[PDB]
């Protein structure tokens, strides 16, 4: 409690600040859509971002959980207090106004993209059945991505984060991109049978459709999904991205990690 | 119909831009400095953080997302400097 | 005021004319439509016209140092964002 | 086809965006004045505008010839061409733009500081003529101060320019701070006779009014501005300005010019 607690006012005024922010050049409309996303941290979910806002023609509002993060009212003391490991304390903030702009943006009718992984079904279907119930047509949009490729990312992004601001970069575990890769084929079939999305789609990072249940209402989108995930990347494709990682790694002065060692053998072998 | 090298750009610029821009807010509002008061440093600065992040980033091309990508990096900079005398 | 705040204040206007002039010219040069926020060079030009609407002699010495900074900052940075060429 | 050209629509745009920029926040009024400056270059005269922002409560216009030398069209080019030469060729754009800038804020009726260093006496008295067929109260504050901290401050403007940017960073030649150091005095009592100005006044660099025409109408303003031109400054006041202007030559790799070895020769014998 404490310092990592907040006043009503002080969670106020930001979610004001968040609406104001959010709805500028926004329009609410009569039949809402909300795109809830999924696929694996490192994915290029922002792929399917530009996919949604093509579709919307840009009348639609991107809600996601990490931009408030640093916005707790005492993130500065509680930065102080546990410096890397502040992530864990500010959370809480960033749920409940994640769930307050939600909320408060679907009871207006804008169209909504939710950021998400897809890691379980339980939110998913949460938060389109609390949506539907407002009125709101739901899709779901997710990254079909071969998992060395998003697995790569987020080696990249954690790299070009700390070469940006070294005090707050932080790398994705293994274990988290993982567990969504594991999870997220299956996941998806089971979405697909409560029939609570209209369309459920993957994309590629060119944002080309390659599965549409709306299109092919039968076929499943799990092995589809799984095909890309485990899916052989060449060498060819590959190449370019381990060097360009091995290059900012070095510059970060990264190089005595696995990260790095297993980056320079994986392209040695080649 | 995008590349992967501009998409990863954007989502990059969403993170810092994020990191930058609550910030000066989180001084603005704990500093309880009007917000319409431009004259004031730290809300002028927020006005123009404001201007920065209303654009559409899927509107610009690789060279203009990397130029807001050190637009960021700057104001990361700067805003440190300015909200810690 | 004293000549400390005066002599920044100086400096402060003079390089703000330099940058803002840069961008001036280069919007004016390509057409860029001036009320167009989404254009990057336009979106700088109006982020550096709110810059100059303050009154720098109501500002202490360290906000005048910051407002130094800012300049010094966007005059690095506009010198990368004006990238396209022509007349 | 001769950059140092630009066309009436390029000077219209530039006029059209200064405008605009200007008159942000200020309102034209029913009675306005015009404040004309003096001063050599080095002498502060920001000081002056601070003073007269306050008179005004803040609602009027400085225009600045030298904001726009860096805005002619080709300035890019110019500088590459005549480099370092480059100030006399956007000069005439410049002094264009100033002047009608002048005529379009005056014909509204903003309060307007017209920054100026007092060179001549012509200059101030056909713009304080023309204001006054425009409605306006005319008056003429001028900086005061002594001829070494002056001509320091030339020095100390340039370098600190410089470590910002090399290229944008120009030194005033001597000839420009010596020359209105020799005419003001005498020009400001020419002045002081035509009674065009309600007020004439000379600030000191602290802010200090040292004189006043409208408050001592029968003494004239040459004598108080020599002796504060002429007066003999002590080892301390100029001491933190040249240490200020050698940290600044350090940091720009100065070291090896006269006025560098000036600066240290002097700060040592004021050593303890």
């Amino acid at each position: 409690a404490n310092i990592v607690n907040f006043t009503d006012k002080q969670f106020e005024n930001r979610l004001n600040d968040n609406l104001e922010e959010l709805i500028q050049g926004k329009k609410a409309v009569e039949s809402p859509t909300a795109f809830l996303l999924g696929g694996q941290p490192g994915s290029g979910k922002t792929s399917l971002r530009s996919a949604i806002f093509e579709e919307t023609q840009g009348n639609v509002i991107v809600i996601d959980n990490d931009t408030f993060k640093q916005q707790h009212p005492n993130f500065d003391e509680l930065v102080k207090l546990y410096e890397k490991d502040v992530v864990k304390h500010v959370t809480p903030y960033s749920n409940r106004m994640t769930e307050a702009i939600i909320s408060r943006l679907s009871d207006q009718g804008y169209n909504l993209v939710i950021e998400g992984t897809g890691r379980t079904t339980d939110v998913p279907i949460q938060t389109a059945t609390m949506l539907q119930a407002k009125g709101y047509e739901t899709k779901m949009y997710v990254m079909a991505v071969p998992k060395i490729n998003s697995y790569l990312g987020t080696i990249e992004r954690y790299e070009t984060m700390y070469a940006d601001d070294p005090m707050t970069a932080r790398a994705t575990p293994k274990q988290a991109h993982d567990i969504v890769v594991k999870n997220l084929p299956t996941n998806l079939e089971t979405l697909h049978k409560t029939g609570l999305f209209s369309d459920i789609r993957l994309y590629n990072r060119e944002g080309v459709k390659l599965y549409s249940s709306l299109e092919t209402p039968s076929i499943s989108p799990k092995e589809t999904l799984e095909k890309e995930l485990n899916r052989k990347v060449s060498g060819k494709e590959i190449q370019p991205t381990l060097e360009r990682i091995e290059q900012k790694m070095v510059l970060n002065k990264h190089q005595e990690t696995p990260e790095f060692k297993a980056i320079q053998q994986k392209l040695e072998s080649l | 119909a995008v590349t992967y090298e501009k998409t990863f750009e954007i989502e990059i610029i969403n993170e810092l831009s994020a990191s930058v821009y609550n910030r000066v807010l989180n001084y603005v509002l704990n500093h309880e400095l009007n917000k319409n008061d431009s004259q004031l440093l730290e809300v002028n600065l927020l006005n123009q953080l404001k201007l920065a992040k209303r654009v559409n980033l899927f509107d610009y091309s690789l060279e203009e997302l990397q130029a807001v990508h050190e637009y960021w990096r700057s104001m990361n900079r700067y805003s440190k400097q300015v909200l810690n005398k």
